[PDB]
């Protein structure tokens, strides 16, 4: 958030300068530190609105990292290492495991600290699972369509 | 069959009718049809098995793989119509027996055929011995071939057995 202001004085503001300063721009409040930045910002013009001149072909050259995805993308490593990951995840989801079956009976519940006792609420099952879960599936599946893809072309 | 609450479906050639029913429907080779028909047929056991014995035995001994039981020595105790259905049965069913032993057995010489294939003479498995070229010798070499083409459990790298690999990889991401 970049905001643009005046500064004036006590004495112009009486007179009544500092009224001009204010009118025809759209307020936002912020507190970064405490109420005597919120004085002196009110006072300025007060959260003066920022807006950016672009057209498209310039925010297009911002969006992509590098010309370099379209061969990137498609890379893979090396099999064992993939057959690996699946290995490793399966390991520490197994040891989670015992911990999800106390819990399910209920943590559905409002407030960690009363969960923690309840439903396993220190190192939550539930979280440590779904993590396991995400990373897993995303990564096994685009290492076997690539590797299989180019496959066929090539060959 | 059986129509109403009941209508007596009862008669006194009902057993002829039957029997005579069910053996068209062997030698077509509608084998369901004799099953679906069966259950639909209660108001048989009132006319007893005796034409209704071939049949029902025929059948039963047929999918036991049984190739001395499948006679066609009874079920011509009316016969007026009944020789019609031996003829043809004995002629469909040693058809797919001879099926059965291309993949079953090895070597046929000249006189143990006519009860393997369930052909009348060995004269005749050598006949067909020609037209499915199981021939090679005095003696068929016909379980070769047919024995080693059965395995179809090995899979060749990527899975199209149960869809290709690249469509099915794509589908288990989607289902998320």
């Amino acid at each position: 958030v970049i905001d643009a202001f005046r500064l004036i004085n006590a004495n112009m503001m009486v007179l009544g300068h500092e009224p001009r300063q204010t009118t025809s721009n759209l307020g936002h409040l912020n507190k970064p530190s405490i109420q005597a930045l919120i004085h002196g910002l009110n006072r300025h013009y007060y959260s003066i609105t920022i807006n950016y001149r672009k057209n498209e072909l310039e925010q297009k050259m911002l969006l992509n990292l590098h010309k370099k995805s379209w061969m990137e993308g498609l890379t893979l490593q090396d099999y064992s290492e993939h057959c690996k990951h699946n290995e490793s995840v399966v390991k520490e989801m197994l040891e989670l495991a015992k911990n999800y079956n106390k819990a399910v009976e209920e943590e559905d519940k409002m407030t960690p600290e009363q969960l923690a006792i309840k439903n396993v609420g220190k190192q939550d099952p539930k979280r440590h699972l779904e993590e396991h879960v995400d990373v897993l599936m995303t990564s096994n599946i685009v290492q076997c369509l690539a590797a299989m893809l180019d496959t066929v072309v090539f060959k | 069959y059986f129509d109403y609450k009941e209508q007596l479906p009862e008669s006194a050639y009902m057993h002829q009718l039957l029997g005579l029913n069910l053996l068209f429907l062997l030698s077509q080779n509608r084998v369901a049809e004799f099953h679906t028909e069966l259950e639909r047929l209660p108001a048989k056991d009132i006319q007893t098995n005796v034409y209704i014995k071939h049949p029902v035995s025929l059948e039963q001994y047929l999918m036991e793989g049984s190739y001395n039981k499948v006679f066609l020595a009874k079920g011509n105790i009316p016969a007026e119509s009944y020789t019609f259905f031996i003829d043809i049965l004995l002629d469909t069913i040693r058809d797919e027996i001879a099926g059965c032993i291309e993949k079953a057995y090895e070597k046929i010489l000249f006189a143990e055929a006519t009860r393997i294939l369930f052909f009348s003479t060995p004269k005749k498995m050598t006949d067909y011995a020609k037209k499915r070229g199981w021939l090679l010798g005095p003696n068929n070499y016909y379980s070769f071939a047919s024995q080693q083409q059965k395995p179809e459990d090995s899979t060749i790298p990527s899975t199209e057995l149960a869809r290709q690999v690249i469509e099915y990889a794509r589908q288990l991401e989607m289902i998320v």
